[PDB]
């Protein structure tokens, strides 16, 4: 304030879950707690089992582009292999029908 | 890690293993495998039952000048050390151990609890460490020590040890090792699986 | 008999879609990558009926912290989740820390979801770490004065 | 139910008697949201005040009722043994107030598994209650074991 | 399928347009930088339908103050906006302090 | 805030940050283009069966 | 709206967004042609009975 | 990947700006020089992001 | 409006059915309510089962 005095308006609460993999993503970089993830355990930053908060900073995504590209290549090759299997079954069925 | 704190695979089948029983918990391999679970159950405190203080002593130390002993006066003793023990509720008791050289190779050690404000200052020898011809501890390496009663918690009595302590021409008296088996309550911070299959919660 | 080949093609398509989605959300503060988990579906016979996707598993590893600077921005380290509420009272969780004050002076993210926390009450206000979490507000009302009682 | 952990090193508050407005008059405050017969939310505040080592007076108040009487008598007394385990006083029958003519709810509040040892500070391990508010059908599902569940 | 990659390309293009607008406006008195904020589009399935541009956020950091020697030139330090009116009476707000 | 006469508030655009972000953005765009290329090859493979 | 003298309103066609739609529509067209070919083979195997 | 080099470049730019500001105030009565303080940004992995 | 004030004109209604699969498609991306689908339940967006 302007009177050389400050006030506290609130304290941001943090949530921790037993099962992180159980949280169902609802989009808009937002998660919703469900049965598999359990009930949310609430607390404050830096106390208990919570990490502290960094001010003036944002956490970026953990997506590495190189690994994604290589996995895309491998998955494309696997998809084409499965398509080859489908073609094999097609030729087998065509051979039997042409009998 | 599912909602019930069990280790399960993607399809939900529970991983099995040898459970841990007893205090301190150890893997008992004589039992049948059971599903592995990781509870958040706070860990309770353990009052101390065994403490150890390995220290090296200087031979050239002169005897204290200002007889009698006072825990207040620094010149009244040769050395002072601190060991933190824990009672039934996990409260910290800071045992101060005081070394006064009495005769050649003879060191009286006093024990005083500084965490209890109403505890009286010791006036009589708690133990007399005896060192042989060359450091080699001779007798008096183990003493029963009783804590004070703080905030209604049960006082923890324990065996305090001076084994493998030596007294030679070392430059000064400094503590080498202090250990104790007690701990204060703690909450689950992390969990890990070792390469030998043990699941360990920190 | 395409029982296996069709399932394999579907699993490969699902994995490729997951990879493409990960590629697309590369610049989404608060985004966690995903990986498809596959399982076989042997049923009675030994011929290996096919494959199925057992699920999609997130990767909840902390990303790089970039000092954008805007004061409201808050990055979260280690474990924890920011708690938000929509207009209908539902509770949601997010690692994205890009916040702004709306017209009613309510801390909201880009989508308008109200950030929640422990509110303060009393004079002087004290953080009600027990009080059920409430949306955080930053009123601009003028602050009253306290008569001197201790010096 | 309210499982809490209390610190054995907390000094006794100086400001006798206990006052809800006076923060210095109590050691810890917690909140539990219960629901009455009609479905109104009652934010029951539970206050822990240390009296003598191994003794904690517990007071209760209704923060949703504007006509609730100010608590002047200790609601119950938690006594922890020398090992920090709760011995007596862990259960008490508590009745809330009346809001807009709704029937007050009388429920048993239990402090089972609460422990007093040398923790960092007073922290509430868990809170729970078996009441709820009116709910509208949102979704339905069939689980793995065949049970049909409506959320 | 195609939708996820299309949304990713659109988001990257929007980010690049924001960067281009910022870099072309490097020399503009009173201009504030912009940054695109992205959000994912999960809907029911766990497949991660894609990403979308949640919005473009301005950065209202106080820029460097440059003197010019003109008596009608004034800059707002810290917070504050110049209030302006057009021909129709509509109100507007700007940090640029070049007046004539 | 106070007003400073005889001066203007310059832009807050730092050029080095813009250049680095441009490099990152272009690469992301190329990665997404590669994703589209992969899915296009997939659809071609399935059609040409 | 306002009128700006000495300026022209360019088109609102973005080439990138278009090329991608061209690829997608090409794939849809090829899929429909594949369906036509399938029905053609259906009629063939019925006729040759 | 890119974030590490981005953070390094931003730190170097901040240091350069601080040095330039200090030089610009070479003749400024009562001015005290400034110096940037740097710290690593390890987060979980042993790579040490930035 | 131009008088620095907004005015509401109406609210879009959303309809949910007990049986979506029972809806009879009429073409032109349009469905019609039938006995198999049951009577449509009307409401507002973002509330209940909408």
């Amino acid at each position: 304030y302007s009177n050389e005095q400050e006030q506290v308006l609130g304290q941001i609460v943090l949530a921790n879950f037993a099962n992180n993999e159980g949280l169902a993503s609802q989009g808009d970089n937002v998660w919703a707690a469900t049965q598999a993830s359990g009930v949310a355990l609430l607390g404050t930053a830096g106390s208990g089992n919570f990490g502290k908060l960094t001010n003036g900073a944002l956490e970026a995504s953990n997506v590495d582009l190189s690994k994604e590209l290589v996995n895309m290549i491998v998955a494309q090759r696997n998809y084409q292999s499965n398509a080859q299997t489908i073609k094999t079954q097609d030729q087998i069925l065509n051979t039997l029908v042409n009998l | 890690l599912d909602e019930n704190r069990n280790l399960v695979n993607m399809q939900g089948m529970q991983l099995t293993g040898y459970p841990a029983t007893g205090t301190p918990p150890t893997i008992q391999q004589g039992a049948n495998p059971a599903p592995i679970t990781i509870p958040n159950t706070l860990m309770a405190a353990k009052s101390t039952t065994t403490a150890s203080m390995q220290i090296n002593l200087n031979s050239t130390d002169p005897v204290p000048s200002k007889t009698p002993f006072s825990v207040s006066d620094a010149d009244s003793y040769n050395k002072k050390g601190t060991v933190t023990v824990y009672d039934s509720q996990g409260n910290a008791h800071d045992m101060n151990v005081y070394f006064v050289k009495t005769k050649d190779n003879e060191w009286a050690v006093y024990t005083h609890d500084s965490s209890d404000p109403a505890a009286t200052a010791p006036t009589t020898a708690s133990t007399t460490l005896k060192f042989n011809e060359n450091g080699i501890l001779e007798s008096g390496g183990t003493v029963n020590i009783t804590t004070g009663t703080i905030n209604g918690a049960t006082a923890a009595t324990f065996s305090l040890s001076f084994l493998n302590s030596m007294q030679q021409n070392t430059g000064a008296n400094n503590i080498v090792a202090t250990n104790q088996n007690g701990y204060k309550p703690g909450d689950l911070v992390s969990y890990q699986i070792n390469n030998d299959g043990t699941v360990v919660g920190n | 008999s395409f029982s296996q080949a069709v399932s394999g093609l579907n699993a490969a398509a699902t994995n490729l879609d997951v990879i493409g989605n990960n590629i697309a959300n590369s610049a989404t503060y608060g985004f966690k990558s995903g990986t498809a988990s596959f399982a076989d579906m042997f049923a009675g016979s030994k011929v290996g009926l096919g494959v199925k996707v057992a699920g999609i598993t997130q990767d909840f590893t902390d990303g790089t912290t970039t000092n954008t600077g805007r004061g409201l921005d808050v990055a979260i380290s280690q474990n924890g989740f920011f708690r938000l509420v929509d207009s209908n009272g539902s509770v949601f969780y997010s690692r994205n820390g890009q916040f702004k004050l709306d017209e009613n002076r309510n801390l909201v993210n880009m989508q308008g979801m109200q950030l929640t926390g422990y509110p303060a009450t009393g004079t002087p206000p004290t953080i009600q770490q027990g009080a059920n979490p409430a949306p955080i507000t930053i009123p601009n009302t003028l602050m009253a004065a306290k008569s001197t009682t201790t010096a």
